[PDB]
Order: structure tokens, then sequence, then C-alpha cells
């Protein structure tokens, strides 16, 4: 039952603000130090702040100093991260972790045992972009997309915000040969991905291939049909 | 600031292999080090603490060793569940700092990509941009090279790549390189080629079309 | 436990600080804000300076470091100087204890606390058994028995030893301990009261261990003396004594050997007349017993020719006969013969009436010590008064002989090497001072052990022999302990410097000290609780109910 639940995450604009929250249950919150850690989309783990019970003792990573503020309500067993003046680079998944320490009264020295238990994470995404359904374009199979007795085809899920989209082929029937690439943020601020499938060259004309883009954030469900190019 | 250098970034093993992620520190961080495992999409879970002390309910394959400046995580017999990312964390001084992280990918034979090209759909051209995608399919190892050529001219700064996680069935990767230009830019040049270079390829594979809707 | 007390004082200092700090005025300047940094109370301090406050009073060793100070740097920023994790940093080097945080691993820690409970019970079970045994012996109808009085003082030494270890443990549980990581950290520091107490306890303990072997030496000398025969030689030896050169007496004669006379006028070279003769050649226990062995037979001959004394001699058993022979040896045929009413009573087997009659005479006045042992011999009919004579010696070779070695060892320790509770591995004075007397005791206990077996074959081959006889019964207790304890404490000390601590040495430690803890009950059992005589007296006291 020792666990930590984050919330507060969501889409927010450069310059505006957000108070992430981290809610401890299953343990004596007051006695543990607490930490936020972020992980940007492509990249690895980055510590961002710590706070101890006192809480005279507080610290932050350089890039968030003055801009970010940590606090805890011991009565509600909650930890907070007031993020102000958000930049693009704060786009990240925000875990909260606890640390157990121990004070030796006889010496006045302190011992530290590290981040044992972590939260599930809350996504924070800083964009000036507005919600937008994807335009779905076919990647039509042709003579220039056939290697021997096998074709490839797909669907270009382009210009949507924010993540994510689910792509499906033939409403669930086709899942063999299918490759849905992770999305890439464009210079426009919007996402784009492609789902692709490899099918037998003979089976073109016979079977129909339909891709099923669902974008929940914008209430969008598009089903493009993929038609072989010829000349 | 204590810099943690994690070596290597990516490594290739087979189920059974002894794997040794090491992780070095720029100062004496004593024994205050801990190893985490992060599974894709999931929050990191701590395996070793205080450098060598195995966490509760972590398999005994995992083991920690090191002190002061050199630290080593070691899986004796990598199972399928272990082919994920691993970080060292130091908690000796603020700011707490991680190593860059180590991806453990599942080793296999060299397999050249089967290359495919797709011209931009008619309904995309209508809207005023042309995306051309090139698809390198089912290859290994991951490091491949896509070089867009239009009218026999090298292209740069104008395309974007994306790569799948290692396939669970056959351990290959696939990548797509999408070249995006305006319809206006697109209608200037006749021939669009996609040159692919990979270690299973003695000679590069070039797929090209030249605005034939076919 | 002990940390909980300190926690309350620490917390109190903390509240006392927070309350103290609230009443001070706000600061006009940029300072390091006043704080209780978990260690001490700190006022507002100007930047670029090292503040000071005396060492906090909650510390168990406050009085030793009350003159000393803790320091804390207030940094250029206006913020105090922090440590690597941003925690409060200070220099309390001065206030630090005179001891060590000794870190003990989780599984080694749990193991010593388990193996501690084993030795704590063993000694307590030996305590209750010893103090029951003393309550059995001293409270009851063996109220003035000489054989038990040696057992009683042995048991008291094992009560002393056992009592001293419980005190020491109880004081070492004072030690301050806490969970640092998976390891358990235990402080070496002990309070001055706790230092003194356990020191005295250690002296008592070391005095007990020497007393044990000095009182098991007495238990072995007892049987060796008790079981020699016993003879008229030893009787008249204890009453008078051996000598080799002559010396003047109450009458002024050449008295020699054991109460014998060489010449009739006061002369030295004329005393040679009988001394050359009885040997018959050109002064020892091999030579000059020939004088005593004539004098006994002469005294025995004279008694049979005396009409008042012969039918008393005839009527008496062998042991009381030796008492009458004694009386003649001292006085003579004529003198003894004039105890006409005392004689009548011994011939009538009225011993208690004779005894009161003999004490009324001017013999018991002129020699109250010899006449008392002789009268007892008539009273009871055993050699008990002469075994008892050796007791006051055995008190001072049981109690005083340890005190001769250890008390100066306690003075030695004090002035040179003064640790909190002395169980040191130095080997400079736990070899020569405390181990030499236990080795010298065991050495003599071995020379005796063999001399008892030659003494018990001779007893058991003669008609002094049966197996249910208490004299043989008591040898079943004593003859087991001298090989059990004599091996266990020499093989220990022979091999007690071989391993550094250890894992096998600490495994050796517990197999030995667990046997040593039950050592005080083993003794209580085989002597007191397994004795036939004592078992019967419980069956008399418990069956009146
Ligand atoms: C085989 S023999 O018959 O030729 C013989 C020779 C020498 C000694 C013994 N016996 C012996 O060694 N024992 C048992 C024992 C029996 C009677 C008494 C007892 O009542 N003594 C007493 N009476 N009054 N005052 N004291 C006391 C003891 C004995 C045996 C073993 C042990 C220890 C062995 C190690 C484990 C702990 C016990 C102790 C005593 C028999
Ligand atoms: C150091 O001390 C000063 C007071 O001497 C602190 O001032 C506080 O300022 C905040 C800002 O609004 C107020 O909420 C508090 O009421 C003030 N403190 C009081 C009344 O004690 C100053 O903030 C302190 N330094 C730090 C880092 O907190
Ligand atoms: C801190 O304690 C010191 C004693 O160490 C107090 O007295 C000063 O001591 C230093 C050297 O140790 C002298 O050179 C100064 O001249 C002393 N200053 C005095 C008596 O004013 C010092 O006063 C203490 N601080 C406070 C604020 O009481
Ligand atoms: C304590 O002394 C240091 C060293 O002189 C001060 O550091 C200087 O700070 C001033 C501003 O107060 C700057 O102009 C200098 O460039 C700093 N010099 C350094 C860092 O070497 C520090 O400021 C002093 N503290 C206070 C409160 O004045
Ligand atoms: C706090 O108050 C007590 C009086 O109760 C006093 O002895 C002490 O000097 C004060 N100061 C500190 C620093 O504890």
């Amino acid at each position: 039952q020792v666990q930590l639940v984050e919330s507060g995450g969501g889409v927010v604009q450069p310059g505006r603000s957000l108070r992430l929250s981290c809610a401890a249950s299953g343990f004596t919150f007051s006695s543990y130090g607490m930490h936020w850690v972020r992980q940007a989309p492509g990249k690895g783990l980055e510590w961002v702040a710590v706070m101890y019970y006192d809480g005279s003792n507080k610290d932050y990573v350089d890039s968030v100093k003055g801009r970010f503020t940590i606090s805890r309500d011991n009565s509600k067993n909650t930890l907070y991260l007031q993020m102000n003046r958000l930049r693009a680079e704060d786009t990240a998944v925000y875990y909260c972790a606890r640390e157990k320490d121990h004070y030796d009264i006889l010496t006045g020295y302190n011992y530290y045992y590290g981040l044992d238990v972590w939260g599930q994470g809350t996504t924070v995404t800083v964009s000036s972009a507005s919600t937008k359904g994807p335009s779905v374009f076919p990647l039509a199979p042709s003579s220039k997309s056939t290697s021997g007795g096998t074709a490839a085809l797909g669907c270009l899920v382009k210009d949507y915000f924010p993540e994510p989209v689910t792509v499906s082929w033939n409403s669930g029937a086709l899942t063999s040969g299918v490759h849905t690439f992770p999305a890439v943020l464009q210079s426009s601020g919007l996402y784009s991905l492609s789902s692709v499938v490899t099918v037998p060259s003979s089976s073109l004309g016979t079977q129909t291939y339909i891709c099923n883009v669902n974008h929940k954030p914008s209430n969008t469900k598009v089903d493009k049909k993929v038609e072989p190019k010829s000349c | 600031d204590i810099q943690m250098t994690q070596s290597p970034s990516s490594l290739s093993a087979s189920v059974g292999d002894r794997v040794t992620i090491t992780c070095r520190a720029s100062q004496g961080i004593r024994n205050d080090l801990g190893w985490y495992q992060q599974k894709p999409g999931k929050a990191p879970k701590r395996l070793i603490y205080a450098a060598s002390s195995l966490e509760s309910g972590v398999p005994s394959r995992f083991s920690g060793s090191g002190s002061g400046t050199e630290f080593t995580l070691t899986i004796s017999s990598v199972q399928p569940e272990d082919f994920v990312t691993y970080y060292c964390l130091q908690h000796n001084s603020n700011p707490l700092t991680f190593g860059g992280g180590t991806k453990v990918e599942i080793k296999r034979t060299v397999a050249a990509p089967s290359v495919f090209i797709f011209p931009p759909s008619d309904e995309q051209l209508k809207s005023g941009t042309a995306s051309v995608v090139c698809l390198l399919n089912n290859f290994y190892p991951r490091e491949a090279k896509v070089q867009w050529k239009v009218d026999n001219a090298l292209q740069s700064g104008n395309s974007q790549e994306s790569v799948t996680e290692q396939d669970s069935k056959d351990s290959t990767y696939s990548l797509s390189s999408t070249l995006t230009l305006s319809k206006a830019d697109y209608e200037k040049h006749k021939v669009y080629a996609c040159e692919v270079t990979h270690q299973g390829l003695s000679s590069p594979v070039t797929k090209s079309f030249n605005r034939g809707e076919c | 436990q002990v940390m909980d007390f300190l926690f309350e004082k620490w917390k109190l200092y903390g509240d006392q600080c927070h309350h103290n700090l609230s009443l001070l005025p706000p600061p006009t300047e940029l300072v390091c804000n006043r704080t209780f940094d978990k260690y001490s109370c700190w006022p507002d301090t100007p930047a670029n300076t090292t503040a000071n406050i005396s060492c906090p009073w909650y510390l168990p060793w406050h009085h030793k470091v009350q003159h000393r100070f803790v320091f804390k740097r207030c940094g250029p920023d206006g913020q105090w100087v922090r440590g690597p994790r941003g925690q409060p940093w200070r220099d309390a080097s001065q206030c630090q204890m005179d001891g060590e945080e000794i870190e003990v691993q989780k599984e080694v820690a749990k193991m010593y606390s388990s193996f501690q409970v084993m030795y704590t019970v063993g000694y307590s079970l030996s305590l209750g058994a010893l103090l029951l045994a003393l309550a059995i012996l001293g409270g009851l109808s063996k109220l003035h028995c000489t054989r038990n009085a040696i057992h009683a003082n042995l048991f008291a030494s094992f009560v002393l030893k056992a009592s001293s270890v419980l005190v020491i443990d109880g004081l070492l549980r004072t030690r301050y301990s806490q969970k640092i990581g998976d390891d358990l950290s235990v402080s070496t520091w002990l309070s001055d009261g706790a230092v003194a107490g356990c020191r005295v306890a250690a002296v008592f303990m070391q005095y007990g261990i020497v007393a044990n072997y000095c009182w098991l030496l007495v238990e072995g000398l007892y049987l060796h003396n008790l079981l020699g025969l016993a003879n008229i030689f030893e009787m008249l030896r204890i009453d008078e004594g051996l000598r080799l050169k002559i010396y003047k007496d109450t009458e002024g004669y050449y008295t020699i050997g054991i109460g014998h006379l060489l010449t009739k006028s006061p002369s030295l070279n004329a005393a040679k007349s009988e001394l050359d003769k009885a040997i018959g050649r050109n002064i020892t226990k091999d030579e000059a017993e020939k004088l005593f062995n004539q004098d006994v037979d002469a005294a025995v001959r004279g008694i049979l020719r005396n009409a008042k004394l012969k039918p008393v001699y005839d009527s008496l058993d062998a042991v009381r006969r030796a008492a009458l022979i004694n009386m003649v040896f001292q006085m003579g045929e004529t003198g003894v013969a004039g105890f006409t009413n005392s004689l009548r009573m011994l011939q009538q087997k009225r011993w208690d009436e004779a005894a009161v009659n003999l004490a009324k005479s001017r013999w018991y006045n002129q020699t109250p010590n010899r006449a008392k042992r002789v009268i007892t011999t008539f009273r009871t009919g055993t050699w008990d008064a002469y075994e008892r004579s050796f007791f006051s010696l055995y008190l001072g070779i049981g109690w005083g002989a340890p005190m001769l070695f250890v008390v100066p060892w306690a003075v030695v320790k004090c002035l040179f090497e003064n640790v909190q509770c002395w169980t040191s591995n130095d080997n400079m004075g736990f070899w020569w001072i405390l181990r030499f007397p236990v080795f010298l005791a065991i050495l003599i206990n071995f020379f005796i052990f063999v001399r008892i077996v030659q003494l018990l074959v001779a007893k058991l081959r003669a008609r002094q022999m049966h197996h249910t006889d208490y004299k043989f019964r008591l040898a079943k207790s004593t003859l087991t302990l001298i090989p059990l304890l004599g091996v266990h404490e020499v093989v220990f000390a022979f091999v007690t410097d071989e391993h550094a601590q250890g894992t096998l040495r600490s495994a050796k430690l517990f197999f030995d000290l667990f046997l040593s803890s039950f050592q005080g009950l083993l003794v209580a059992v085989l002597y007191c609780f397994l004795n036939k005589e004592v078992q019967s007296e419980l069956r008399r006291r418990w069956h009146r109910w």
C-alpha cells in the first residue's frame, strides 16, 4: 500500500504556469524527504527539486531555480511543484519520489538512503499549439513500394495535436506486418506519424486495406482507404 | 556538480549473456549510488541501493559493486524482461545527477533493410504541401543512413526520421524518413530518390520515383 | 529504550530553542536567519562570520564538554553553510563524544543479541540454583556441619562470578544504539556512574574466577586430607607437630619429633644418646617417625598394664582409642587414670556426659584447644575436630589467596590502562596476574587428583570400602569437576589468542561461554542437590508435612 499518485499535468502554454501535485499514501509522509524528477520525451532522467520536512532545506536544479517552487501540505500528505514561466524545455513526464534520511543525535550527522519509491508520472506538455485532429493521407502502394512478392503501404497521420493517436488496420483484423512509428514533433509545433503494413503483392486488388486513425483529444475518427497507384 | 558517465549507452546481448553496465563518477560519491530499471512507458524501479545492496524482491541475477568513483551493475543471466533501459543515480550531493542511461537491446544477425518509397497523395498536394516517405524495413543493427536526393542533388535540413522499438517477434528495427516540402518546392524538381546505407549492404539501395503517379 | 530518554531531552532543547528564538527582535541587517539546525540553537548571525554557542546540554556527556563550543559558518550569501545534501553544516568537533559509533551488521547484530540471551539465562539459572542450594544448606538442620561449610563458600564464589556478569551486561545495555542503514550502530561511550560500576563488577568477577579455583583447590585438599587413612600420626601431628632440631618445653627438656624426649638432664651431646640409637647408623619423615612409632606402642603397652585404663581402652572403638592414646601422650598413664568419672562414662558409652565432665577439669582450662578436639573425638567418634582445624587455613587459601593477586591487579589496571569495563585483550596482566594463580591451582589440583586415586584404591582394597559410603559418594562430585574445569579453562586460555575476533573465534566464544554459564548450576547440582544425606533431609522436612 506504500504509493505515490501524481496529478495536475496537462497542456499549458509558454509563459503560463502549473501546479503539479503528488499525493502520498501507505506511509508516514512527514518523516520522508521528497523529490521531483523529470524525463523529457526522447531523453533520460533529470532530477529537478527536493524538499525536506523542515522545510528550511530546499533545493532545485539550476535551470528551474527561481522559476519553480516546491511545497508540501503535511496534513493532506501532498507534495506540490509550482511551475511558473514555463518554457518548451519543461515538456516532460514528472515523477515524484521519496527519500528516507536519518539524523544521528549523538554526532549531529545526517545519512541519506536515496529515491526508493516513485510515483506513476504526470505528463506536462508546453506548446502554443491548439488541439487539432490529424489529416490522414494514404501512402499508396506502387511499383516503387514492392520488393519481390511483397508490397508495403501505410497512412500518413499528419498535423495533429496533442499526442496521442491510435492507428488500426481493417478495424482490428490486420495486425501482422504493421509498424506504427512514434510521432515526431515538427517545426510547426504539431505532431506527425505514419503507420505502415507489409502485405503480399498478389493480395492487392483482392483485399481492401483501410487504416483507422482515432484522435481522442479532438474527437476525431478517420478511416482512409488505401488505393494502389498504377499509371 | 557531480557528472555521472554511463558506459555504454546501448549494448547488445542475447538471453543468457553476462551484461555489465558500468557507471563512473567525477568525484568521490562514496557508496551513495543506486541502480534503477525503467521499463518503456513505466516509472523507474530501483534495483540496487547503497552501491551493492540488492532491493527486496529483485532477482539475484542483478548485482552491484563499486566504491568511491567506479560503479558496476551486473546481470549474470539476462532474461527477456531485462532488455530495457537502466540508470545509475548518485545521492551524495545536490544536485542529484543520473548517468545518461543504458539501453540493453536484444542481439541478432545482420539483416539489410528492405527499402520502400511512397509519393505524396493527391489530397495532400491539394492542401499545399508534399510529404514523401522512405521506409527502411526490418533491419539490424539499428544504425542506418537515409540520404534524400532530388534531381541528383543532396538534401539536408528538410527531412525527419523516426524509428520503431526493437520488434518483439524478430528483433529487427524499422525507420521512416519523411521529406516534406511545399507543393511549390515539390513541383520544381522531377526525380526524388532515397539512398539507404546499412551494414548488411555492400552497395547502397536507392529507391526513386520522378513524379509519375505510379 | 536509552535512546528514547535522549530523544525527549533533544526534543525539549528543540522546543526550548524555538520558544527562546521567537521572543528576539527582527533583524535590521542581512543576517543568517536564526535557526535550530537539529543540533543547537543559533541566533541571527552577520554574513562572513563563524558564530558560536556552547555544546548542547541534552548530550549524555554534557558535563565533560560544557566548557567546549560548537561553531557554524554564516556564508557570504546571507545563507548558512550547508553540507553536500543541503543539510545543516557545523563544526561540533569539540562537543563530539569520547567514543566510537561501532557499526554492527544486521545479521551479526541479531546473532549476538540471540547468543546474549543464551548466556544471560544460563547464569541466572545458575544464580537461582546456587541461592536455592545455600537456602537448603544454611537455613536448615545442617546448621553447623563442617563438610557443607566448604561447599557453601564455593557456591558463594560462583554466586559472585554470576552476579558480576549480570551487572556488566545490564550496564552494557545502557550503551546508545540506533539503526544506521541496514547496520546497527552502537556507541562505546558509557556514563561515569556506568564506568565505575562495571569496573568494580569486573574486579569482583576476576576475584570470583580466582576464588572458584581456589575453592575447588580446597574441595580437593579436603578429600586428600579427609581420606589419607586417617591415622594417629596425623592426629598427634595436628595436636603437636613435626620438628627435627630440639627445643625447650614447659619442663625444660630436649623435646623432639612429636612430643618425645631424648635425655634427662639439660644437655645437647647427651641427647645424642637416644637419637643415634633409634636410627642406629650415621631427622626426617622417612627416619624420625621411628621415634613416634615406639612412643605410640609404648603408650598402648602402658595402657594395658594400667587397670583403670585397660577395660576403657578395650571397650572403645578404634577412633576413640586414638583419642585416649593422645591423652596419655600429653599427660601419661597416671594423669589420665585419674579422670575416674570421665573414664567410667566412656566405658559406659555415655559420650555427652563424659564430654561435659572432661571440660570441667583443669586439663581443659590448661589447653582449651587440644582438649576440645580430643573431647569432640570422644563425643562423636570421628576425626572431625582435626578436619575442622584445617578449615580456617582453607578460608584464607579460598578467599585471601585470590585477593593477594587480584587486588594489586585492580590497582595495576587503574594506574596504567583504564578502559571503561575491563575485558581487555592486552595479555600483559591477564596472563601473569589473573591466569597464573588459576594455572598454579590447577597444577596442584592435578598432583592431588592422582594422589586421591592411589588413596581411594588403598581405601577400597582395605575394609574401609563400601560403595554407598558418603566418602566415596562425595568423590563422585569433586573428581568430576577438577577434570571438567581444569580442561575447559586451560584449553580456553591456551587457544584464546589465535583468531582476531572472529567468525570461527566468535563461534568458539559462544560454545565455551554457554558451558561456563551453566558451570554454577553443575556444581550446585552434583554437590548439594544430588547428595544422598541432603535428599533424605528434604524427605524428612517435606514428610513432616
Ligand atoms: C563409574 S564410577 O561409579 O566408578 C564413578 C567414578 C567417579 C565419579 C563418578 N560419578 C560421576 O562422575 N558423576 C555422577 C555422580 C554420581 C554421584 C554424585 C554424588 O551424589 N556425589 C555426592 N554425593 N554426596 N556429595 N556429592 C555426583 C555425581 C558425574 C558424571 C558426569 C558428569 C558430567 C559429565 C559432563 C556433562 C555434565 C555432567 C558429572 C558427574 C562415578
Ligand atoms: C529570513 O528571515 C526573514 C524575516 O526576518 C524572512 O521574511 C519572511 O518573508 C516572507 C515573505 O512574504 C513572509 O511570508 C514571512 O512572514 C517573513 N518571516 C517572518 C515573519 O518570520 C525571510 O523570508 C527569511 N528567509 C527565508 C529564505 O525564508
Ligand atoms: C563566542 O565565544 C568567544 C570565545 O571563544 C567569545 O569571546 C571572544 O573570543 C575571541 C577568541 O576566542 C576573542 O578574540 C574575542 O575578543 C572575544 N570577544 C568578546 C568577549 O566579545 C565571543 O564573545 C562569543 N560570541 C558571542 C556573541 O558571545
Ligand atoms: C564576504 O566576503 C566575500 C569576499 O570579499 C564577498 O564576496 C564579494 O561580494 C561582493 C558583493 O558583496 C562582490 O562585489 C565581490 O565580487 C565578491 N567577491 C568574491 C566572491 O570574491 C561577500 O560579498 C562578502 N559578504 C557580504 C555580505 O558582503
Ligand atoms: C534558551 O533558554 C534557556 C532558559 O530556559 C537558556 O538557558 C539558554 O541560554 C537559552 N539559549 C539557548 C541558545 O538555548
